[PDB]
RNA sequence: GAGGGACAAGUGGCGUUCAGCCACCCGAGAUUGAGCAAUAACAGGUCUGUGAUGCCCUUAGAUGUCCGGGGCUGCACGCGCGCUACACUGACUGGCUCAGCGUGUGCCUACCCUACGCCGGCAGGCGCGGGUAACCCGUUGAACCCCAUUCGUGAUGGGGAUCGGGGAUUGCAAUUAUUCCCCAUGAACGAGGAAUUCCCAGUAAGUGCGGGUCAUAAGCUUGCGUUGAUUAAGUCCCUGCCCU
């Protein structure tokens, strides 16, 4: 009877601010489980993957290299101090600027070769909307492990902090850095 | 009173099974059921090859031993009445009193 | 230098040297009806809204 | 023998920095008058920031959480979560 | 009036004997609370967060679980009593309520009614697992 | 209310049936575990100095749990993973001098009932004792 | 993946030119049929032989 | 509550140096003393573990120090010491860091008197226990 | 044990009547993994698997066959398959909790699996019992994982290489190699250039167990379980191959 919730939460009024993002994140309220660790099985279609919840895809790319390849208690546990430790950091709901952060996490366009058998140009072209999603994921969970990589700050300390300097342009976090990297080399293959 | 039917194949098997069950359930014997028992494999994997040429390629050998155990209390005599069977030669009989 | 949005309407084919382009005849939402045709790398379906940097180019193949 | 090695990234963050065992007299008095100005206190920003190590920092932090100035959130392996209330 | 259903997780079996009472869950003699990841104290308890408490109290139901591993024990209690509620409502309550909640049990999650078929894959003699091989060497 | 060890969190229960053994006395510790004893095959001690109450609380959970198991067999209840270093790791077994000295222990203080076929067991007397702390400890627990 | 064998295409083309009045529209149906018309040992290839007698049973009724 | 006690650096046994994080572990600085002696010494001191190596009583450090040079007096059995029987004396014995490298010193050089090719490969660039050595043992 | 159950079948679109592709439901599965595997070769390897063998050599001071040793391991270097780490998503301690293949004795000729109780800190010893096996180890109480403590970015408590002393196990004997346990010595290693290997879902990877070797016996390999992703479902550019 009551409303679908992550911990204490609502999970409601979560508007998308733009468009080209809409039915990619499962942010809405046919998609609101109560944990990300699910039955995983959304790899045998072509497009049945970007149904999965975009807590549960940023579990599933934060369990990486090896050592940490496996674990999705761990990671599970990692975002869930990761979403209280935003909430604390002046309210401004961790699930609304998630979503903001995979809209500000970088990449509208990427370079990459064309055809023609010849000279390698790298012309700049268009990219997937899943393809941004992926990479947004990837490059906000790469940023907050390379991040807490050698320091007394946890992962889902600087995976708050990546996702609060992604979400607001304080031009700090690596989202924001490889926008940079990426945007420039676009514009000059453009 | 527990006789064991042990055979290489099952299909001799359920011959041989079959044929106890039409000459038992005749008679005057609460007979009991062909309990199965799981199915034991002895698998043996072999280098295929006398000399070390080629890819790491393993024959993988296994047989199906299928085991079965009825049930029959009766005095003596009448067990070894019920254990003349013209049987199939891949059918081992065990009793145990 | 505006930026524009556009949704899928059909897709043609694939392109590259790996094949991984996609040729996208998108649409234009803002505008009237018009047609060009842009590379979209990654998969793509068709009623896609999709954030467009240039609509001055057209690559177009025969 | 000899010594090689196929990368060459030297310099690292800062030089073999130290960091204080024991607080000292001044210095925790200035932590005690700056503590409740902080909005997260996590024992990693009061160890980095305020230099200290991670033992005093959850020893200062669990004093501080028996006289009742800091309120504890939810406490778990390592991501200790304290608040000021207001 | 006493209904046993099985299980079928992938290496996880958990016999649910469900019985008309005031509510109960018992998991080898250990309550419905404690829950062997502290994790994923909010999956399990997606039939009893959903579905109401005049139903959890309504239902009895014990289980039993011979399973070989954490996850797979956690799914495998979520699976029966998911099925569990559905053939207590085949058995004693009436079918034009039994379609509104298997819908909404469905509409829901399909894994709470459908069973998945995925089981681990034979390792192979060439590589060191299913699929990978060794590294080769050339010159 | 009817209270049983598995209603209760044992996290909370073990750390309070270290204090209730304290108060009643019931360990015996002769010389070598005066002294110091290491783990099933590490290089370090245990740290919290109530570490043998605790033995012996876990050796009164897994006795209530399961009736007949022995050296051996708690020996593998322990369980272990040993590191060997460059070597990779296997299944290492625990000690059985501790294994036999919480088993007389609780034998002397009459915790531990013999089973003919096997090892230990529950007696009535440790069955009243671990049921009452359990009832206290869940008193504790719901206020 | 139904790019089945001519083998199979041609023993139900001899079912559809034999047999045509013993056959519906139904898989069910079909399949209980061609196993009282003909011999198959493998299920596998019953179904796959009987799949086929429906499409051409759906082309037939139609064109 | 401990605010500051004037000790940073010690002097032990002439050559050591305590460092600054523990005490169970500073000792572990001292030649002789590795992972289970120190904590083993430690309790036979009775000091609480949380105290560091600045904040110890110098009659506590001495009375340390007395346990290091005769363990054997109280407890500590046969077994856990390093200079086993094998002395040319016979007295079970714990090393100090000034006498860990003169014993070695005098293993080594009565081992080249007895010729033992032990001392052989210990005399030349090769390894005791080097049962392969072809890419073992490089540079 | 048998039988059933899945066939692109029902719908719509893309297609020449078409062969066929795409989206959904019912379903447990919209198809999983292996074995066998065409004509024909490589002048690929095995005479060191055979009492399968042609030719050549030796045959009584023997290239035959026994006995005692050493050797195959021997290192100024280069290369391949692998194991462990370079930590805080971590190491230490304590508590908690879950498996599945398969193996095990008096053998066609010498032999185990192990419960219980006691002693010993430990590896281990002693007495007794069960199992020719869904019966006994064994409701394989496994590791990983979960909770709490300690450490706090230090070549640190990560790494445990090298090396010294002692104690037990099998063997007739382990020393210029066993193996395990206890203490101690505490190196490089700060995530690795040029290049290169494997992989599309219970899949890679983390992690442990069983067998083969054996008397003591894995870091190899074969199979099994636990946790368990990010990306593709496309092409002929790099490489290899097939067909005209
Ligand atoms: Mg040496
Ligand atoms: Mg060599
Ligand atoms: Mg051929
Ligand atoms: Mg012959
Ligand atoms: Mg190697
Ligand atoms: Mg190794
Ligand atoms: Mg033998
Ligand atoms: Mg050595
Ligand atoms: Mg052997």
């Amino acid at each position: 009877p009551d409303i679908k919730l992550f911990g204490k939460w609502s999970t409601d009024d979560v508007q998308i601010n733009d468009i080209s993002l809409q039915d990619y994140i499962a942010v809405k309220e046919k998609y609101a489980k109560y944990l990300p660790h699910s039955a995983g099985r959304y790899a045998a279609k072509r497009f049945r993957k970007a149904q999965c919840p975009i807590v549960e895809r940023l579990t599933n790319s934060m369990m990486m290299h090896g050592r940490n390849n496996g674990k999705k208690l761990m990671t599970v546990r990692i975002v869930k101090h990761a979403f209280e430790i935003i909430h604390l950091l002046t309210g401004e709901n961790p699930l609304q600027v998630l979503v903001n952060a995979i809209i500000n996490s970088g990449p509208r366009e990427d370079s990459t070769r064309i055809g023609r058998a010849g000279t390698v140009r790298r012309q700049a072209v268009d990219v997937s909307p899943l393809r941004r999603v992926n990479q947004a994921i990837w490059l906000l969970c790469t940023g907050a492990r390379e991040a807490a990589f050698r320091n007394i700050k946890t992962i889902a300390e600087c995976l708050a902090d990546e996702l609060i300097n992604a979400a607001k342009g304080s031009s700090n976090s690596y989202a924001i850095k490889k926008k940079d990297e990426l945007e420039r080399v676009a514009k000059s293959n453009r | 009173i527990r006789i064991t039917l042990t055979s290489r194949n099952v299909k001799s098997l359920e011959k041989v099974c079959a044929d106890l069950i039409r000459g038992a359930k005749e008679k005057n014997l609460k007979v009991k059921g062909p309990v199965r028992m799981p199915t034991k494999t002895l698998r043996i994997t072999t280098r295929k090859t006398p000399c070390g040429e080629g890819s790491k390629t393993w024959d993988r050998f296994q047989m199906r031993i299928h085991k079965r155990l009825i049930d029959l209390h009766s005095p003596s005599e009448i067990v070894k009445q019920i254990t003349s069977i013209s049987i199939e030669p891949g059918v081992e009989v065990e009793v145990t009193i | 230098q505006p930026i524009k949005l556009a949704r899928v309407t059909k897709v043609l084919g694939r392109t590259g040297s790996q094949g991984q382009c996609t040729q996208v005849r998108v649409e234009f939402m803002d505008d009237t009806s018009r047609s060009i045709i842009r590379n979209v790398k990654g998969p793509v379906r068709e009623g896609d809204v999709l954030t467009l940097l240039e609509s001055e180019r057209e690559a177009r193949r025969l | 023998g000899k010594a090689k090695k196929k990368k060459w990234s030297k310099g690292k963050v800062r030089d073999k920095l130290n960091n204080l065992v024991l607080f000292d007299k001044a210095t925790y008095d200035k932590l005690c008058k700056e503590v409740p100005n902080y909005k997260l206190i996590t024992p990693a920003v009061v160890s980095e920031r305020l230099k200290i190590r991670g033992s005093l920092a959850r020893a200062a932090l669990q004093e501080l959480l028996s006289k009742g100035l800091i309120k504890l959130v939810s406490k778990h392996r390592a991501q200790v979560i304290y608040t000021r209330n207001t | 009036q006493s209904v046993q259903v099985f299980g079928r997780k992938k290496t996880a079996t958990a016999v649910a004997h469900c019985k008309r009472g005031n509510g109960l869950i018992k998991v080898n003699g250990r309550p419905l609370e404690m829950i062997e990841p502290r994790t994923l104290q909010y999956k399990l308890l997606e039939p009893v967060l959903l579905l109401g408490k005049e139903r959890f109290a309504g239902v009895d139901i014990r289980v039993r679980v011979k399973g070989g591993g954490h996850v797979a024990q956690i799914y495998a209690i979520r699976q029966s009593i998911s099925k569990a509620l559905v053939a207590y409502y085949q058995k004693y309550v009436d079918e034009a309520s039994k379609k509104e909640i298997k819908d909404i049990l469905i509409q829901y999650d399909r894994t709470l009614l459908v069973a998945d078929p995925r089981r681990c894959e034979s390792k192979k003699f060439g590589g060191p697992g299913a699929r990978a091989r060794y590294q080769k060497s050339y010159r | 209310p009817g209270v049983t060890v598995k209603d209760v969190n044992q996290q909370e229960f073990v750390r309070a049936l270290a204090a209730f053994l304290k108060k009643s006395g019931k360990l015996k510790v002769p010389e070598w575990v005066d002294t110091v004893k290491l783990a099933k095959h590490k290089e370090l001690a245990p740290y919290d100095e109530n570490w043998f109450y605790t033995r012996a609380a876990s050796t009164a959970r897994h006795l209530y749990l399961r009736g007949g198991a022995g050296v051996g067999s708690m020996t593998k209840i322990y369980g272990g993973r040993q590191r060997n270093g460059v070597m990779p790791s296997h299944f290492s077994r625990g000690s059985k001098s501790v294994a036999r000295r919480v088993l007389q222990a609780l034998e002397g203080l009459k915790m531990v009932e013999k089973d003919q076929d096997g090892g230990r067991k529950l007696t009535p007397q440790g069955q009243r004792d671990l049921d009452r702390i359990a009832g206290q400890v869940a008193a504790a627990n719901k206020k | 993946g139904r790019v089945r064998t001519k083998t199979v295409k041609k023993a139900a083309r001899v079912i559809i030119e034999k047999y045509y009045t013993r056959l519906g529209n139904d898989f069910h149906t079909n399949k209980r049929v061609c196993e009282e018309i003909a011999i198959i040992p493998s299920k596998k290839l019953r179904n796959k032989i009987a799949g086929y007698v429906t499409h051409l049973m759906k082309r037939i009724q139609r064109g | 509550v401990i605010p500051e006690k004037f000790q940073h650096i010690l002097r032990v046994l002439n050559t050591n140096i305590d460092g600054r994080r523990k005490i169970a572990f500073a000792i572990t600085a001292i030649k002789g003393v590795g992972r289970r002696y120190a904590h083993v010494v430690l309790r036979k001191a009775d000091i609480d573990l949380t105290k560091r190596a600045g904040e110890l009583t110098e009659d506590e450090v001495e009375r340390v120090i007395t346990i290091m040079q005769n363990p054997r007096q109280y407890k500590i059995p046969d077994w856990f010491l390093n200079r086993q029987k094998d002395v040319k004396d016979g007295k079970y014995s714990q090393v100090l860091a000034n006498g860990l490298d003169n014993k070695l010193r005098e293993d080594l050089e009565r081992l080249k008197k007895i010729r033992a090719h032990r001392g052989l490969r210990h005399f030349w660039g090769l390894r005791v226990r080097g049962q392969h050595t072809k890419t073992t043992g490089r540079r």
